[PDB]
């Protein structure tokens, strides 16, 4: 198995640093820490990336990331939970959504749940004896439940603490047959407090975009991402909170279905701006620059064409499509997206 | 207040169609799922499937998909369970129950609500209505003696058995009927009595089968 | 859904006892487990939901706890109307499978069965079938073994049992076992025997007859 | 498979004894274990059964409230505490294994018994 110990080391250091850091009103997860989280989830997936032929889902659900049968033999899972004589597992066992007040608690709880295949209620996403089931009624619903609980749990914290910007996404494989509009309306129609402009703004932005742009756009797809067989399509600009939230990388397989220009932002630069790679033609868009370190790495795409609904153009505005590293200045809607700062940026090609 | 009222007992043959009903009152009928669950004789409980009455969305257990249809008539607050072709193995008690619209949400799961319906017994047999044959279980020639009546091959339930037109009740056991592979029921009724009474006291079982308008009175004596 | 294991299948207890029924699963159900009570001919009745919360109206002698993989229902002082069958049920599902059930019955002193055998009547033989009936009367506890031997050959698959409910007065069981043969088969053999084992019997009890003898 | 009873003796009415049966050649934790007794010129009669731990103890009506059966699975041993003894309790007492794990009373293996005498 391909086990990237580097992201386990970085994750451990992040939790040590932030364990007793109180979540205040504007507290957010830094670029470095977001990239560590992102790496951890992707490395977890890569260690045991496919189901076994004798134990697979006839619905095509990716059980290798959803069941104890696979996760307990995933060497990345095992190495992470055993790291430092199991000290993160010891801390993890003290946590639940209702008592979390600190950054490191929040990150450890959300991420260890995901890379253990556990809901916040402690149930596994899917049961082992259900791997081979063709009953879509409970297979699809279990995954909707798991996806919604990742996001709603975080909104429950944000509302209790009155925090604006903490955010970890539900990774792309947990959207198996999940309707984004229903997720959004289910959660927001049921809790008026989540609508407060000072509560859960990146969670809101992530779910809102997914409520208006479905996973598979068929003939309207302009872009397609694939990581370990999990695909996703887009026809708008793709903000960093989407790529970070879903666990996609600008180094994954990216296919263009139109001749529209895209600006693929990949790293911060040394003049307070960002460096991007431009692609134009149909076909595979391959970033061949070195992968930036966690301090500097960005994942974001601005799509340029003449047919985007005016109400959706703001997703590509510079200071919305990339998450501000100064927490209080993060943008999350058309009412505060701005498009200044381009002087500081550079086309790499 | 809240009630789920199910339709009456059914007696059917294999291959016949059947629709049973669950009438919900005292709550918001269109916004609670109705589920159907069955209990075969002497067994536990097994779900068949559920329906959301507001838009008739259905979810069937794979064991029953394609073999039953669940439906609703909103105008009369009624949910239905339908077979186009019954099997003898469909003999069971059928219950309905209601559940909140969001039986899960992002914070957890919600149980089925009380009260359930009272149950509808469905009996599926190739038999037609048939009165019992009654045979003596004669007291052994070998201070307490047992004797009885074998009540064989009747359909459908129930049979009632008295002894000596009700005068003899002490020591009577009338066993639950057993469904035979023939599709007919059979049972025994026994009574223990003093051995010294066998020569002097007359024992007669009275076997009543209302569905066939049959009453059999059978004397039980030692065999000569 | 996942397989649950409910135990014991029969719990013999007295009014006033503290009794515990257990349900286990190989993976966590969190709190998504209910407990039901069912009496003969009636619908199940909810006692507990969310693993430990009493349904409204349920008496406080009922309580329950859960760890996710192990769940216990405790009746702290059985009362006279608590003899019934109990089921756990998972409900983190659009359906929600039930456990196998636990019958809580009235405990009493051991009584070995009185055993009686009845040959087929001449009238029945005239119709071409022979029913042979074995009676086990007024015994406790419930477990018993009843074997038919025809000319000392053990029979299988040609008998059916029926058992009464616990007697309303003395709380014993009675049981019939009926051996069914064709007239032709019945007349091919001589010795018909019912052999009974029960924890209250030191040695099996056999009752038997020879076909055609009085 | 050996069963050896012990702990009998002679006691005065109102006295107490504790019988033991030690099993060897097989672990008995999986089986009900019963006590029976036989007085001269009478048939053997049931006294008590300890089913598996958790499944309970059951008693004859002649000993209720006076005798207690129990087991020590770790020691492969069963016990019969006998209190408030009466002359009519005089008998040889036997322990037997129920071979049927479903408790039908398949008593294949028996001890040779041990003598109890209650006499004024």
């Amino acid at each position: 198995q391909d086990v990237n110990v580097a992201s386990i080391t970085a994750f451990k250091s992040m939790i040590d640093e932030t364990w007793d850091k109180k979540i205040e009103a504007n507290t957010c997860i830094s670029r470095k820490h977001r990239n560590i989280i992102h790496e951890v989830i992707r490395d977890f997936m890569k260690a045991y990336p496919k189901m076994d032929e004798n134990k697979k889902s006839p619905l095509g659900a990716p059980m290798q990331w959803l069941t104890q049968y696979y996760i307990l033999k995933n060497e990345y899972h095992k190495t992470m939970l055993a790291y430092d004589n199991g000290s993160l597992n010891t801390k993890f066992k003290t946590l639940n959504i209702y008592m979390i007040t600190n950054v490191g608690q929040y990150i450890l709880y959300i991420v260890f749940c995901i890379i253990s295949g556990k809901n916040h209620d402690g149930t596994p996403y899917i049961y082992d004896s259900e791997i081979t089931s063709n009953d879509k009624n409970f297979i699809n619903e279990r995954i909707k439940y798991a996806c919604k609980q990742i996001l709603h749990g975080q909104l429950t914290i944000a509302l209790r603490i009155r925090n604006k910007f903490m955010f970890i996404g539900s990774p792309m494989y947990l959207w198996f047959n999940v309707n984004g509009s229903q997720v959004y309306h289910d959660i927001y129609d049921r809790n008026a407090g989540f609508h407060n402009k000072e509560i859960g703004r990146l969670l809101y932005a992530f779910m809102y975009y997914l409520s208006i742009s479905g996973r598979f756009l068929n003939d309207f797809a302009l872009l397609k991402f694939t990581y370990l067989g999990e695909s996703w399509t887009f026809s708008l600009s793709v903000p960093e909170y989407i790529l970070y939230g879903l666990g996609y990388s600008v180094f994954d397989t990216i296919e263009k279905f139109s001749n529209d220009a895209i600006l693929v932002y990949i790293r911060t630069n040394n003049r307070n701006g960002y460096d991007y790679v431009e692609f134009n033609k149909k076909g595979i868009a391959k970033v061949t620059e070195d992968k930036p370190d966690n301090d500097k790495r960005i994942h974001a795409i601005r799509l340029i064409n003449d047919s985007t609904d005016v109400q959706h153009i703001h997703f590509g505005f510079r200071n919305m499509v990339i998450i501000d590293n100064e927490c209080a200045n993060i943008q999350s809607s058309a009412e505060n997206a701005t498009d200044t700062g381009h002087h500081q940026d550079s086309k790499i090609n | 207040e809240v009630q789920l009222v199910q339709s009456g007992a059914e007696v059917k043959k294999p291959g016949e169609s059947l629709k049973i009903s669950c009438k919900g009152s005292g709550y918001s009928f269109t916004t609670h799922w109705i589920g159907w669950v069955r209990q075969m004789p002497g067994e536990g409980l097994e779900w068949l499937g559920i329906i959301y009455p507001g838009d008739s969305e259905t979810k069937y257990s794979p064991s029953f998909q394609g073999q039953v249809t669940i439906s609703v008539d909103k105008s009369i607050n009624t949910a239905y369970l339908h077979w186009s072709s019954l099997k003898a193995s469909d003999t069971a008690m059928y219950f309905c129950a209601r559940r909140p619209k969001n039986y899960y949400d992002a914070s957890g799961y919600y149980n089925w609500l009380d009260p359930w319906g009272q149950g509808t017994l469905v009996t599926v047999s190739s038999a037609s209505t048939k009165g019992p044959s009654v045979f003596p279980l004669a007291p052994s020639s070998k201070g307490t003696a047992a004797l009885g009546c074998l009540v064989k091959d009747y359909f459908p339930e129930p049979v009632t058995v008295s002894w000596n037109s009700g005068a003899l009740t002490s020591g009577v056991h009338t066993f639950p009927a057993v469904l035979q592979s023939s599709g007919l029921y059979s049972l025994s009724s026994v009574v223990t009595v003093p051995s010294s009474s066998l020569g002097t006291q007359t024992y007669i079982c009275n076997v009543n089968h209302k569905p066939s308008n049959t009453k059999v009175d059978k004397k039980v004596e030692p065999k000569s | 859904e996942i397989q649950m294991t409910q135990s014991p299948s029969t719990l013999s207890a007295s009014v006033g006892d503290r009794v515990t029924i257990t349900c286990r699963a190989s993976q966590s159900l969190s709190t998504w487990l209910a407990w039901y009570q069912q009496k003969p001919g009636k619908a199940p009745k909810l006692l507990i939901y969310k693993a430990s919360i009493l349904e409204s109206g349920v008496p406080s002698r009922f309580s329950a706890s859960g760890s996710g993989t192990e769940f216990t229902l405790t009746i702290s002082g059985l009362q006279p109307d608590d003899f019934a069958t109990y089921y756990c049920q998972q409900y983190n599902s659009y359906l929600g499978a039930f456990g196998q059930g636990t019958k809580v019955e009235i405990k009493r002193t051991v009584a070995a069965p009185s055993v009686f055998i009845f040959p087929p009547s001449d009238e029945q033989l005239k119709s071409g079938t022979a029913s042979v009936v074995c009676l086990l009367n007024n015994f406790y506890p419930r477990e018993a073994k009843v074997q038919w031997k025809v000319d000392n050959a053990l029979q299988s698959g040609n008998s059916q049992e029926s058992v009464t409910e616990q007697d309303s007065k003395d709380s014993t069981y009675s049981l019939s076992s009926t051996l069914t043969l064709s007239k032709a088969d019945y007349e091919k053999h001589k010795v018909y025997a019912c052999e009974v084992t029960h924890q209250g019997l030191s040695s099996p009890v056999t009752k038997s007859f020879n076909r055609g003898e009085c | 498979v050996q069963l050896q009873e012990s702990g009998g003796g002679l006691v005065q009415p109102g006295g107490s004894l504790r019988l033991s049966c030690a099993a060897s050649g097989r672990t008995i934790s999986r089986y009900a274990m019963s006590w029976f007794r036989q007085a001269p010129g009478k048939e053997r009669e049931f006294v008590a059964v300890a089913r598996r731990s958790g499944d309970g103890a059951f008693y004859a009506d002649s000993v209720q409230g006076r005798f207690t059966v129990s087991r020590d699975d770790a020691k492969n041993t069963v016990y019969l505490q006998m209190n408030s003894l009466k002359p009519e309790d005089t008998a040889v007492y036997y322990c037997a294994i129920d071979s049927d794990t479903f408790y039908s009373g398949s008593y294949d293996y028996w001890g040779q018994g041990t003598q109890v005498t209650v006499s004024s």
